[PDB]
């Protein structure tokens, strides 16, 4: 049972060993490029030596018993809402691009799956989906106005609103002729040759 | 340790080279099973004590 | 390795209390800052000399 | 046959799901049952799993769409509803049901598992994400080991 | 040396005149010295069973195997001589350089 250290005296059965993260600001050199997630540090803590050495001593278990460890470890991290890394900030969705009238006086409407991003960052749920119109806006200004497309077809457009509130089977219609104002669930509003595609984006969870 | 040396304008490290010993004993009981017991006395590491 | 600023003309050092069974010997010399990289990291954000 | 078929109206996340983090210390703790030892930063050994220290949270404010009205005057521009009167594409209103993301702290609990007998100088520490890649947001992590003897090699 | 700074075609640049740069060489490492990653923690070699787990190369951040092998080399043979297999071709200055 005798796990021993080179300097000290022999310990006795169940001591504790610290893997901490300052420790690493230590052995600098050691992790020039690492972050928090992935790093080097110095388990061995001695006063005597400086901080940068005495890294090199090794803690030893005696072989003949096989010796096994708790462990506990504890974890508290700081992630945006909006980032690149999760697969949250971008999304690809078909959207018009452009309209021009053809030699035969019939209008021809061109499409192209154009991938979006998002500044990271902006967190809640409301402003990410306006967020995410303002893209869809955005391509619009950048594209449609320059080859004559009109704002009327926007092909996608996202909203949380019951359309069919004011539905009246009896007619056909909406009787109060405004859809209601309240939110039930992230949905999208797609236009004949748009959609949308979530093949390697995450933000579908949040459109739920 | 105390030296003395001539003054330079540039950063500049003192190298000592401790002189110690250090050897490994490579250990192979079956096939394709190695096992090694490190040491270096005078900067103590490795397994064997 | 030991640091020595510009200019400096003494270094004292220090070998904090250790076992000194087997001890050999010494062996030493004085080396560029600039010349000797900081060896055991992948990449060195500041040497530039080669 | 309509869009039902193969598709699950879930309540949304801020998160947008959450993904289980993996720990590996490859030089302290003996790999699991059927990993193998590599310094490939993504297949080291996992020690030890647990949930993502991020969740939502529920606020509820129902006056919200008026707190939308609001958020738009004082904003100083009409921009997120640039077309204001069309009705369909107008602002969606905010829901009363809205989730903000957290990053709660957590201090998670691992049984025990077998270490190597000389444990070393530079432990090596590593979280990784889903995919095994690097999380860039941890803040602080820190490792509690404590060894005992579980058996004896010598008959 | 230029003359003026005026730039285009003059008298003056006509006037001026010319020097070679400087040499300057480039080539791999005495023994392919840092080729290899040694004594890095971060990055080590690793040599073991392939079925085995525990690995059979410890490397202490301190040690130097770079210096060793130049001393070996020094003391096993010659080092005069040039062994264009692992560019052993130990550097050199011109002793009547050195000193004038």
């Amino acid at each position: 049972n005798s796990i021993r250290y080179s300097e000290l005296a022999p310990l006795f059965d169940t001591t504790r060993v610290y893997l901490v993260d300052n420790k690493s600001t230590d052995v600098a050199s050691l992790n020039y490029q690492n972050d928090h997630s992935n790093f080097l540090t110095t388990v061995i803590q001695n006063n005597d030596y400086s901080p940068g050495e005495a890294s090199t001593q090794t803690i030893n278990l005696d072989d003949r018993s096989h010796w096994g460890g708790d462990l506990k470890t504890i974890l508290h991290t700081n992630m945006p809402n909006v980032n690149e890394f999760m697969f949250t900030n971008k999304f690809k969705a078909r959207v018009m691009v452009s309209r021009l009238p053809t030699k035969d006086n019939q209008v021809e409407l061109k499409y192209e799956w154009v991938e979006f991003t998002l500044p990271e960052g902006n967190y809640s749920e409301t402003m990410t989906i306006d967020l995410m119109n303002n893209a869809i806006v955005e391509h619009y200004l950048k594209v449609g106005r320059q080859n004559g497309v009109l704002e009327s077809d926007i092909g996608v457009k996202f909203d949380t609103r019951n359309f069919r509130l004011g539905f009246d089977p009896v007619t056909g219609l909406v009787m109060p002729g405004v859809y209601t104002n309240e939110a039930f669930h992230p949905d999208i509003i797609l236009l004949p040759g748009c959609g949308v595609d979530f093949t390697h984006s995450r933000l579908s969870n949040l459109l739920g | 340790m105390t030296f003395e040396v001539d003054p330079m304008d540039e950063p500049t490290l003192l190298y000592v080279l401790f002189e110690v010993f250090d050897v490994v004993r490579v250990h192979r009981p079956h096939r394709g099973v190695i096992e090694t017991v490190y040491l270096r006395t005078p900067f103590s590491a490795g397994n064997a004590t | 390795l030991y640091p020595i600023p510009a200019n400096a003309t003494n270094v004292p050092i220090s070998i904090p209390s250790r076992n000194w069974a087997a001890f050999r010997g010494w062996a030493f010399t004085r080396l560029k800052t600039k010349e000797t990289p900081s060896l055991g990291s992948g990449y060195d954000p500041y040497y530039t000399y080669s | 046959t309509g869009i039902r078929s193969w598709t699950l109206l879930c309540t949304p996340d801020v998160t947008c799901g959450s993904e289980q983090v993996y720990w590996s210390l490859p030089d302290m703790m003996q790999d699991p049952v059927t990993f193998r030892s590599t310094r490939q930063i993504s297949n080291f050994p996992v020690v030890g799993a647990e949930l993502l220290p991020v969740h939502s949270k529920s606020f509820y404010n129902d006056q919200a769409v008026y707190s939308q009205l609001i958020r738009q005057f004082t904003s100083l521009t009409h921009v997120f509803n640039r077309f204001p009167e069309n009705q369909i594409l107008a602002r969606p209103p905010a829901p009363t049901i809205t989730t903000v993301s957290e990053n709660v702290p957590a201090l998670t609990d691992h049984g025990t598992l077998p270490l190597r007998n000389s444990i070393g100088g530079v432990q090596r520490v590593t979280i990784t994400d889903a995919r095994r890649r690097t999380c860039p947001y941890v803040y602080k992590a820190l490792g509690i080991v404590s060894p005992r003897v579980l058996s004896s090699r010598t008959f | 040396y230029m003359p003026t700074i005026k730039e285009g075609n003059s008298r003056e640049l006509m006037g001026q005149q010319s020097m070679p740069n400087r040499p300057n060489y480039i080539a791999f490492r005495d023994n392919f010295i840092g080729l290899m990653y040694y004594n890095s923690t971060g990055n080590m070699g690793v040599l073991a069973g392939q079925a085995s787990q525990l690995n059979a190369v410890v490397d202490l951040q301190d040690r130097n195997t770079e210096l060793s092998y130049q001393l070996l080399l020094d003391s096993i043979g010659d080092r005069t001589r040039y062994f264009s297999m692992w560019n052993q071709a130990v550097d050199s200055y011109d002793p009547d350089v050195r000193i004038i």
